[PDB]
RNA sequence: GGUUCUCCCCGAAAGCUAUUUAGGUAGCGCCUCGUGAAUUCAUCUCCGGGGGUAGAGCACUGUUUCGGCAAGGGGGUCACUUACCAACCCGAUGCAAACUGCGAAUACCGGAGAAUGUUAUCACGGGAGACACACGGCGGGUGCUAACGUCCGUCGUGAAGAGGGAAACAACCCAGACCGCCAGCUAAGGUCCCAAAGUCAUGGUUAAGUGGGAAACGAUGUGGGAAGGCCCAGAC
RNA sequence: CCUCCUAAAGAGUAACGGAGGAGCACGAAGGUUGGCUAAUCCUGGUCGGACAUCAGGAGGUUAGUGCAAUGGCAUAAGCCA
RNA sequence: GCUCAACGGAUAAAAGGUACUCCGGGGAUAACAGGCUGAUACCGCCCAAGAGUUCAUAUCGACGGCGGUGUUUGGCACCUC
RNA sequence: UGCCUGGCGGCCGUAGCGCGGUGGUCCCACCUGACCCCAUGCCGAACUCAGAAGUGAAACGCCGUAGCGCCGAUGGUAGUGUGGGGUCUCCCCAUGCGAGAGUAGGGAACUGCCAGGCA
């Protein structure tokens, strides 16, 4: 039901993650399957308000990204230390 | 209590590293207890000093089902 | 290999010995030395180490 | 347990013989039967092998292990051992005491000539 | 007051406060107060911020301490010069990080939390804030 | 305490060890000069290495919070139990220079290779000086995460370097002065005057002279961003 | 004079920095050969309990090593002849 | 055969006073004072259980927290022997 | 060449433990007997001798099972060399290298010589 707009990386490594973090942006990922993990960009401020709810946590998530909607379920989060943020969040495909 | 000693550091440590080519007879590694244990062509001194007994480069191994360390001499 | 040109930008007072010694390994004596040099990956990490201070031209 | 100790017993003497790089003879006490191999300075491969469970040695024994059949096989290795040359082999006792049938084998090849 | 009942050497070193916390995520109750700033919380600091809180939410509840001092601060007294070895213990002090999760309290309504919390933070020498649980 | 003419080239150290030694002196490192020596040494790339520090974790060595289960002990009993205290164990959660079931960055050691550098390297010989170091960045011990405080490691400058900037200000930043010229381009740093250069262009902020010293904490100051409640059955 | 940390993942590295310990013991506690495997806990039980000694089971070096501490030790460097 | 233990060990053999003092120095090292620093001291502020008949802030203020002045006791030995 | 078993290895937990099932012609294990060769710091348990009545129990070998141990990414975080900067007890920016823990998942080993049995 919840459906979240997402972008490809084009880099890795901590030097554009925090590149996206000084930018309204943090990176993400969508793994298991048979498929290869995608690196997954995320919108901060659209993500934040989605995982107030604790449906975002439980139900099945829904990403369009590049033309493909992928059925995910959220796995771990990590989170800021110390200001209401988020940092990275882990998809499995189910 | 009554504290301020301190004894002559004692030189310990690897004095002959992997790759490099040693004379037999060459004092290796200087350790207390047997931090590295003796392998192919390398003898185990008294004070538990590992030295080489034939002429070669420096081979570290990590064998034994306990997954201990070894030093072996391979020929040059 | 080919042919590129490093020339030094800043000073070689206040910097490390590493730095100094790498100066050295290029060939730069002062600020404005052009020379030319090779583009090997051993050149390169010379350029690599000192290359907040130094203006090459491909 | 009975077999693990005979294995950490002997493993001081395995060890031992793989420090000097020579060939060890090996044994194998059975109630029924014994066993003897000279094994190559590697480990992984053997040389000469001679038990009284083929029908060659079997044949002339009464019972297949006793001090009389430590005697037949201990000459049994020894023979194919001086076929084939490996010449001051080393004795491994393996676990066991040099008293009973290890001294048997061991002392019936002796007398076929080789040097250990 | 909260300090180790026994320890294998008195004295320990300065140190430093560096590093990021690993306290994170309340997993004790379901409202906590996060430190924001960096510094230490020595023993009196511990001890009086739980005394400050607890006049306010009464007896009902319940209020875990994440933290432990597990560190001693010696001091060298009045009129005595330099040298002379290492000072006695005077205080235990806790190497606090910034995101370290401090004060946690359960069985409370939100309100509740907001103003102890309040009364709290002004005993503690860092700036903190209001957390709460967040599942996963 | 003082040591008197000139010019050129190179150029320290304030460390270790030992000392009735601690402001002294000796050896060594470092300086100069001379002979001799291997492609020696330095830098980077790849390869061969050893790590247990930063971090992280709580299996171990210590510590600490909660819950569950509970031998035992106390009490009640005409063999059991109670509103009692509680080890070990189990789950969850921290902390530690003298904890490590884990683990870097670089640094260091060795080998090969190109480029570069006036042998910058080692051996040996002649002559030393020095062994009171300072501050700054970083890693620490100590001290109050006070000191233009002290003691180390490492790097830089000063010492032994002027010049430009920080108003002035050895140690900060830029930059190592062969000499002359009323040439130009620039570095840090600046462009309204003192005082050389934009009263420059564009998009904003601030109205306090903030800028142009100073914190916890307090406030319908204002700019920017996201999420809600109510309302053309007339909302505030 | 010795051990650990300070010591910043080689060595080295200070202070009236943090914790201890040594001026020996030993003819076996050495050498060699042959053997042997603890700590803790459960259950059982003439004297017998908290322990005297055992049996099996759990456990697999947390035990031990003439002593300070670290690094070692099962092939035992531990233990016995 | 040396606790030459001050242990790289000035003699085989060694305790004190000097305010009657003296010389050679030193701000390389103290006392007066400056300067650095602000633990302490002084002063101010934040949170407000409690005192104030009831009532925190008229007057006060615990447990704790943040600064200012350089003002006491100091710390340091940077100027001066 | 297949299946099964023994010996010595390579390797050192993706090789272990627990649970479930199974193997006796050969093999191995227990077992039988022991005055004796010898052995016990008491003890035929171990050690060791002489035998084969009995048996797949204990142990061992194999198969099956994800309760546990273990292996373990991708991405992200912590840290850091060099350079630069800030509100400089600390942290950020440029670039280089990349954790630990945890997750997805992998996983009931693999392999060499030789001997015996069966087909
Ligand atoms: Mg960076
Ligand atoms: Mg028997
Ligand atoms: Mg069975
Ligand atoms: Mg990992
Ligand atoms: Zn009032």
């Amino acid at each position: 039901m919840f459906t979240i707009n997402a972008e490809v990386r084009k880099e890795q490594g901590k030097g554009a993650s925090r590149r996206l973090r000084a930018a309204n942006k943090f990176p993400a990922i969508i793994y298991g399957g048979k498929e290869a993990p995608l690196a997954i960009e995320l919108d901060h401020d659209k993500v934040m308000n989605m995982q107030a709810k604790a449906e975002f946590y439980s139900e099945v998530l829904t990403i369009v990204v590049d033309g493909k909607e992928i059925k995910v379920k959220a796995q771990d989060v990590q989170r800021h230390p110390y200001k209401p943020k988020l940092q990275h969040i882990d998809f499995v495909r189910a | 209590t009554r504290n301020g000693r301190d004894s002559e550091a004692k030189r310990l440590g690897v004095k002959r590293f992997g790759g490099e080519s040693v004379l037999a007879g060459s004092i290796i590694v200087r350790q207390r207890g047997t931090k590295f244990h003796a392998g192919a062509n390398v003898g185990c001194g008294r004070d538990h000093t590992l030295f080489a007994k034939a002429d070669g480069k420096v081979k570290f191994e990590v064998k034994g089902p306990k997954n201990r360390k070894f030093i072996s001499i391979e020929a040059e | 290999a080919k042919t590129i040109k490093i020339t030094q930008t800043r000073s070689a007072i206040g910097r490390l010995p590493k730095h100094k010694a790498t100066l050295l390994g290029l060939g730069l004596r002062r600020i404005g030395h052009t020379v030319e040099r090779e583009d090997t990956p051993a050149i390169r990490g010379m350029i690599n180490a000192v290359s907040f201070m130094v203006k090459v031209e491909e | 347990d009975k077999k693990s100790a005979r294995i950490r017993r002997a493993t001081r003497a395995r060890r031992k013989l793989q420090e000097l790089g020579a060939t060890r003879l090996v044994v194998h006490r059975t109630p029924r039967h014994i066993y003897a191999q000279v094994i190559a300075p590697n480990g992984s491969e053997v040389l000469v092998a001679a038990s009284t469970v083929e029908k060659a040695i079997a044949e002339q024994l009464k019972y297949t292990g006793n001090k009389d059949a430590a005697a037949a096989v201990g000459k049994a290795v020894a023979e194919r051992a001086l076929e084939k040359g490996i010449k001051d082999v080393s004795f491994d006792r393996s676990g066991f005491q040099y008293h009973g049938r290890v001294q048997a084998l061991a002392d019936a090849a002796r007398e076929a000539g080789l040097q250990f | 007051m909260l300090q180790p009942k026994r320890t294998k050497f008195r004295k320990m070193h300065k140190g430093r406060n560096r590093g990021l916390a690993q306290g994170t995520d309340v997993s004790f109750g379901s409202f906590g107060l996060k430190a924001v700033g960096r510094g230490r919380l020595t023993a009196r600091q511990i001890e009086a911020a739980r005394r400050a809180m607890t006049r306010a939410v009464k007896r009902q509840g319940k209020i875990w301490i994440r933290v432990f001092p597990d560190k001693p601060i010696t001091e060298k007294p009045l009129a005595v010069r330099m040298g002379k070895g290492k000072g006695n213990v005077e205080y235990w002090v806790a190497l606090i990080q910034p995101g370290k999760v401090l004060y946690e309290m359960d069985g409370v309504p939100e309100e509740l939390a907001r103003e102890a919390f309040k009364l709290a933070a002004a005993k503690l020498p860092i700036k903190t804030t209001f957390v709460t649980k967040t599942v996963m």
